[PDB]
């Protein structure tokens, strides 16, 4: 079926690869050949995942987790129930969330719109690449990477945190916090604002942009405007996941301590390092 | 059973709750669901369609009511390819002057967007006492180039958005003597000329042309921002 | 191509004053400086602003919760500037110790001064959240922004006043300190059992990278359809262009479902107001009703 405003925009074209061999829709899903694709990297991952179930021995989806292989192995390759379906599952992951991507793309191309949609998501994809591929490769091992599990998963961030201390500590790590809070910050300012002037008090007539700008200068005195907020939710979101991977692909590879101990070359600079008092005195 | 436990509880039926909300809120647009034959289709989905809501448009323009029965309001030159229904639909002429496709266009109203006070939100800066140039390339004389490498114009003026203190079209003159409106989204100020890379030079006569040379109403914007994309997959074939 | 992110071409004409409505002109101040650096990414006008008694009072009892916790800062350093800018990140102003109770006796150095700053940021706080709501009341607006906030001021009052009292003693407060504040967050965990296996963290968590996800779809959705004027929202609500539909068509192509030019801003602002609520209720709880987290979530 469709939206009564769909059909003048089903037209062909558009596609990467194939031309018209998969230039079709499922219901209101757009296939092309990268819908294939992903198609058959999800139903492969998927299979893997229900045959790791299998030889763990628990169909419950809250126990099941594919761990990768033992440190012990490096970065070769592992037997499929000593950390092989991890291997396996990750490059279905990969092949399924590039394939989404250029998928996205041919629509993009179909629509006459701008690419700015798969090129935020491959940062997300970044990110997931930083933490099974990049950096387990930079340490040595595909055991550093992170198990495929609900809560297994959870305990591997806990148990990577603590290895250096308080991840607190790491500045990068700070950095993207700050970009996720400010996000949030932001959308729900945005959101807000617009519904404020669709929806204005009772007996009133609907604002305008310019109650919006007017608003925000009132309160805080600057507004960013109807565009620059929404290039500064692209930035705000893919930022925070930047210095995600970034705080990442550090640790471990470049740096091994405690991250409290980073923030000592201001502490016990050569002048000051030695006055009395204070904390560190 | 401890008070945990019920919060979590109380919480996820809150959260389904919510979600129906929020989606139905998403079917004041487009539905009902119609057939590839305009016909309503006979599965909508689980989710029922809103009741509706009114909004009182400023500037004495009206109020709208959302749902409500939907009209596209023009003709649509395309025709279906197959029997079975997901199947592309063809143009049965020139898409990009029938607007089909990414040369689509909707049809808003034939009125200008105005601003707070009930002034044209855009307006040209040879008409905006005090807009300038502040910063960037001023590509006013600047010669326009299409996809072809041809010059198809000279920008002659720079439509701006008052309210946002923003360029959103460049008047451009034709070899002809009228202009025509090009997106700001869409063109490249460089240099020594402005390139277009949506259009060939003899496709710029060819943009849709607007009834005031002070104003440029919603409808006038969807018919020239449609064609001007559209350019992108239907002059392909003469972009070097 | 041209992306949309930065400004090409940068136009400014006469200062914007503002809608008039029933806001009270004598409360604005003049028009600042245009800035073309911000006008790169987004409006270069600075101001005007409006400075009315809730302002007032905000940035002033604002300014004494500053200036309370610099003082004290200044008396860890001893008085000396340069052990000051060293240690800035280690200083802190913790509340008082366990043995005060609920008690507002606690002599200045042993948490009455962090009782005096935790006063002057009550006050602020809660007179800046009237400013919203009278702000968006002057120009006939929804009340949105307001309760939008309330969200962030759920946590707030969590963290900091709310639990503290249910727990009988200021001592279960943040501290004011930049590193301080941070172990005080990876404390609150340990105790309590690991905060990775309490529902409402994790619910929280799905919140804020989902506030990171939609932000991200629908600014990149928004910029891919700015060239049909997409960012116009209001009266692309009020009279859908083909914006609005090219951007419903890609993500219902996409996913299978798609929003509205206003229902989208729905989604948005409830996916953020849930990281804080969520948040506020899972803090409350803990230690509260549930002393460990993990062991409580072993049973259920
Ligand atoms: C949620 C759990 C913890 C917590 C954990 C963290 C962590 C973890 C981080 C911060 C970070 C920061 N926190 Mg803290 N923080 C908490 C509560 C607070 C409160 C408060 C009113 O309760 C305040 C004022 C702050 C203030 C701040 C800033 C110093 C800094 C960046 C905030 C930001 O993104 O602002 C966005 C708003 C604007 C830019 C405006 N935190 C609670 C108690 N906070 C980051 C930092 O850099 O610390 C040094 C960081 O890494
Ligand atoms: C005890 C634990 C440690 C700690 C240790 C770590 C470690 C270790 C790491 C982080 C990481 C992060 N931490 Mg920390 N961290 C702690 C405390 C905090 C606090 C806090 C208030 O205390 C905060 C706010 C944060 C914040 C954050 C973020 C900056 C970051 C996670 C987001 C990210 O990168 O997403 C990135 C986004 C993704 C990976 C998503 C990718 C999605 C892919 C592309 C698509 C999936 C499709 C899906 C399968 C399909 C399903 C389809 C169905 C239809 C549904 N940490 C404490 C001190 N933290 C992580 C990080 O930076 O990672 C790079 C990380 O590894
Ligand atoms: C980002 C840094 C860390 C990390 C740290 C944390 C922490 C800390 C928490 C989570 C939480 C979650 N994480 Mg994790 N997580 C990471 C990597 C991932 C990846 C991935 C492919 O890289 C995925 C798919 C997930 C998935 C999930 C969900 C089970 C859950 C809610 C996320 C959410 O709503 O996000 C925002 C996205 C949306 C709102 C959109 C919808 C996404 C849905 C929910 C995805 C479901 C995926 C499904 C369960 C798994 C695949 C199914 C296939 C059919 C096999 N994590 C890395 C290693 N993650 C929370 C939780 O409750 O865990 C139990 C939690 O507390
Ligand atoms: C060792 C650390 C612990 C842990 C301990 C905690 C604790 C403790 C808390 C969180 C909380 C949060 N954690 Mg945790 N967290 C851990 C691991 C993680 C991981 C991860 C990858 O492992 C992630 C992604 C997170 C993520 C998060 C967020 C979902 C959540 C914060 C919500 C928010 O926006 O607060 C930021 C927003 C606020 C603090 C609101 C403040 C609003 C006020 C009104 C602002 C006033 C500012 C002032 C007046 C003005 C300043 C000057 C200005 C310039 C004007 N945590 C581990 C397990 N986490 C919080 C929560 O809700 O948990 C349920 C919380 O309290
Ligand atoms: C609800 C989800 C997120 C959120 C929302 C939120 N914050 C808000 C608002 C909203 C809706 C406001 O309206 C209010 C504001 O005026 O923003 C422009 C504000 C605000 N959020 C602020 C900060 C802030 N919000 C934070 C977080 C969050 N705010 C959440 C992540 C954080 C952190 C630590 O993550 C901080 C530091 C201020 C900039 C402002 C409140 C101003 C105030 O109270 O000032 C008084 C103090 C002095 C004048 C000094
Ligand atoms: C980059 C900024 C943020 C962002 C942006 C973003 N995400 C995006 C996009 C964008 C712009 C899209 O366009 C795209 C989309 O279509 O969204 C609806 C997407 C998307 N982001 C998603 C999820 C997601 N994004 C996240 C994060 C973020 N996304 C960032 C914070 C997170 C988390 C945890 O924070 C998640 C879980 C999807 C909903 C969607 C992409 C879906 C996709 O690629 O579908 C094809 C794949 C399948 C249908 C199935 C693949 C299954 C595998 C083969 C097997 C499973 C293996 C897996 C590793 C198991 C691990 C599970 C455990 C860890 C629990
Ligand atoms: C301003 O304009 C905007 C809109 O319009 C006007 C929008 O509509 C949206 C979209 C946003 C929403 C609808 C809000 C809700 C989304 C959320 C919460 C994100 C989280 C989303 C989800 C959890 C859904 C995820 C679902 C999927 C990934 C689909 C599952 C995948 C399947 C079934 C497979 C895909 C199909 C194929 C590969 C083809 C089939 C292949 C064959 C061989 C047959 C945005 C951003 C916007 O700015
Ligand atoms: C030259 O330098 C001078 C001295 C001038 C300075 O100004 C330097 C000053 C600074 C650099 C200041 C730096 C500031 C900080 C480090 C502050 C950091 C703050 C945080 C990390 C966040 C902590 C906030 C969390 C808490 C603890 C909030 C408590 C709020 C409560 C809800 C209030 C509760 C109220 C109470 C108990 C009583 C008051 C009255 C009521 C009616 C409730
Ligand atoms: C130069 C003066 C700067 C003073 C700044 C005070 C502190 C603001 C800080 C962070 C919040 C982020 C603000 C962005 C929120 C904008 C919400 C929105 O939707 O704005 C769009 C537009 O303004 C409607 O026309
Ligand atoms: C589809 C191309 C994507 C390639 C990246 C996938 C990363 C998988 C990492 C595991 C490699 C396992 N192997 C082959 C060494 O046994
Ligand atoms: C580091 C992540 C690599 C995966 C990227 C592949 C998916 C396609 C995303 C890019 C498409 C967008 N763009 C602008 C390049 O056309
Ligand atoms: C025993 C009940 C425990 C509380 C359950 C919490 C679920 C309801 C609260 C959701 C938030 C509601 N509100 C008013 C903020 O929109
Ligand atoms: C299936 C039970 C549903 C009841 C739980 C709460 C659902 C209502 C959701 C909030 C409504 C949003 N609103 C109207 C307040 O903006
Ligand atoms: C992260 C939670 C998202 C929940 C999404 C559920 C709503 C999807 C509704 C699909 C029905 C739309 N349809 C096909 C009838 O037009
Ligand atoms: C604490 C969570 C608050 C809910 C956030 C969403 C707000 C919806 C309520 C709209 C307000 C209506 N009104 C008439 C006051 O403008
Ligand atoms: C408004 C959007 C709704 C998004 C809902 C996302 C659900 C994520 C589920 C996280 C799992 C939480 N829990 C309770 C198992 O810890
Ligand atoms: C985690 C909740 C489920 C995520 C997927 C929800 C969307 C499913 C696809 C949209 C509905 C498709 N259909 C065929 C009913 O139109
Ligand atoms: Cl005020
Ligand atoms: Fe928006």
């Amino acid at each position: 079926a469709l939206l009564s405003f769909e059909r003048k925009y089903r037209v062909p074209g558009g596609t990467l690869v194939g031309g018209n061999l998969f230039d079709f829709w499922v219901g209101p899903f757009y296939v092309g050949f990268f819908g294939v694709a992903t198609f058959f990297f999800a139903a492969l991952g998927i299979i893997l995942i229900a045959w790791s179930a299998v030889l763990q021995g628990t169909w419950n989806p809250q126990l099941i987790s594919v761990y990768p292989p033992a440190l012990e192995y490096g970065l070769g390759g592992a037997p499929l129930a000593k950390g092989g379906l991890w291997q396996i599952i990750t490059i279905c992951a990969t092949g399924a969330f590039v394939s989404w991507a250029l998928r996205e793309v041919e629509i993009c191309r179909k629509l006459g719109i701008g690419y700015h949609i798969p090129f935020a998501f491959a940062f997300a994809i970044l990110a997931y690449l930083t933490l099974v591929l990049f950096r387990p490769v930079m340490m040595g091992a595909w055991g550093y990477a992170f198990p495929y599990g609900i809560w297994t998963h959870l305990d591997w961030v806990s148990n990577t945190g603590y290895t250096y201390g308080n991840f607190h500590y790491n500045p990068a790590h700070m950095i993207a916090i700050t970009f996720f809070f400010t996000n949030a910050l932001a959308l729900a300012l945005h959101g807000a604002l617009v519904l404020s002037a669709a929806n204005p008090e009772k007996g009133k007539e609907m604002r305008t942009p310019d109650h919006e700008d007017t608003f925000f200068r009132d309160l805080v005195g600057y507004s960013i405007g109807t565009l620059g907020i929404h290039r500064l939710g692209l930035l705000l979101s893919l930022s925070a996941v930047f210095f995600s991977a970034l705080c990442m692909i550090i640790t471990g590879t470049i740096w091994f301590d405690q991250w409290v101990d980073w923030w000592q070359w201001w502490v016990k600079l050569p002048w000051w390092a030695n006055i009395p008092g204070g904390i560190n005195g | 059973f401890d008070l945990a436990s019920l919060a979590i509880y109380s919480f996820w039926i809150f959260l389904a709750g919510l979600i129906y909300y929020l989606q139905t809120e998403n079917m004041r647009e487009g539905y009902p669901l119609e057939n590839e034959d305009g016909t309503p289709a006979a599965n909508q989905g689980p989710f029922p369609l809103p009741k509706p809501k009114t909004f009182i448009l400023p500037h004495g323009r009206g109020t709208l009511t959302v749902p409500g029965p939907e009209s596209e309001d023009r003709p649509i030159a395309l025709a279906r390819t197959a029997v079975s229904e997901g199947f592309p639909h063809a143009p049965t002429g020139d898409p990009m002057k029938d607007g089909v496709g990414p040369a689509s266009w909707v049809a808003r109203r034939d009125l200008p967007e105005l601003d707070g006070h009930g002034h044209n939100k855009i307006k040209p800066m040879k008409a905006a006492a005090g807009f300038h140039v502040s910063a960037g390339k001023n590509p006013i004389g600047l010669p326009v180039r299409g996809c072809d490498l041809e010059i198809a114009g000279k920008v002659v003026d720079i439509w701006v958005d008052i309210p946002e203190q923003m360029a959103r079209f460049l008047e451009v003159e034709l070899k002809d003597g009228s202009t025509r409106l090009l997106p700001m989204q869409m063109v490249k100020v460089q240099s020594n000329r402005v390139h277009v890379n949506a259009l060939s030079s003899d496709l710029f006569a060819g943009i849709p042309t607007i009834k005031s040379p002070t104003e440029v109403t919603l409808l006038e914007e969807d018919k020239i921002c449609g064609y001007v994309a559209g350019g992108l997959m239907y002059a392909a074939p003469k972009r070097k | 191509e041209y992306q949309n992110i930065f400004t090409q071409v940068q136009v400014r004409g006469p200062a914007d004053l503002g809608m008039t409505e029933d806001v009270n002109l004598a409360n604005r101040s003049g028009v600042g400086p245009f800035s073309t650096l911000l006008g790169w990414f987004g409006n270069a006008q600075l101001g005007p602003i409006y400075l009315g008694s809730l302002g007032v009072l905000s940035l002033f009892s604002g300014l004494m919760w500053f200036f309370t916790i610099g003082i004290w800062f200044w008396y860890q350093a001893g008085w000396n500037p340069a052990v000051f800018l060293r240690d800035l990140f280690f200083f802190s102003l913790e509340p008082p110790a366990p043995e005060y109770g609920l008690s507002f006796a606690a002599p200045l150095k042993e948490g009455g001064l962090w009782l005096i700053a935790s006063f002057f940021m009550f006050v602020a706080v809660w007179s800046w959240w009237g400013r919203t709501y009278l702000r968006a009341q002057a120009l006939g607006m929804g009340k949105h922004t307001a309760w939008a906030f309330l969200s962030a001021i759920w946590l707030w009052m969590v963290l900091g006043f709310i639990r503290p009292i249910l727990m009988g003693s200021w001592s279960e407060a943040v501290p004011y300190g930049i590193f301080s504040h941070l172990d005080w967050t990876n404390n609150f965990s340990l105790v309590h059992g690991n905060l990775h296996y309490n529902p409402f963290h994790g619910l929280s968590i799905a919140f804020l990278y989902g506030s990171a996800l939609l932000f991200a779809m629908h600014g990149a959705t928004i910029l891919a359809v700015s060239r049909f004027g997409g960012e116009r929202e209001l009266e692309q609500i009020a009279d859908r262009g083909t914006a609005a539909e090219r951007a419903a068509l890609f993500w219902r192509w996409t996913m299978g479902f798609n929003a509205t030019m206003e229902g989208i801003h729905r989604w948005a602002i409830w996916m953020a107001v849930l990281v804080t609520l969520t948040g506020g209720i899972g803090i409350l709880l803990s230690g509260t009703v549930v002393d460990n987290w993990y062991v409580w979530g072993q049973n259920h």
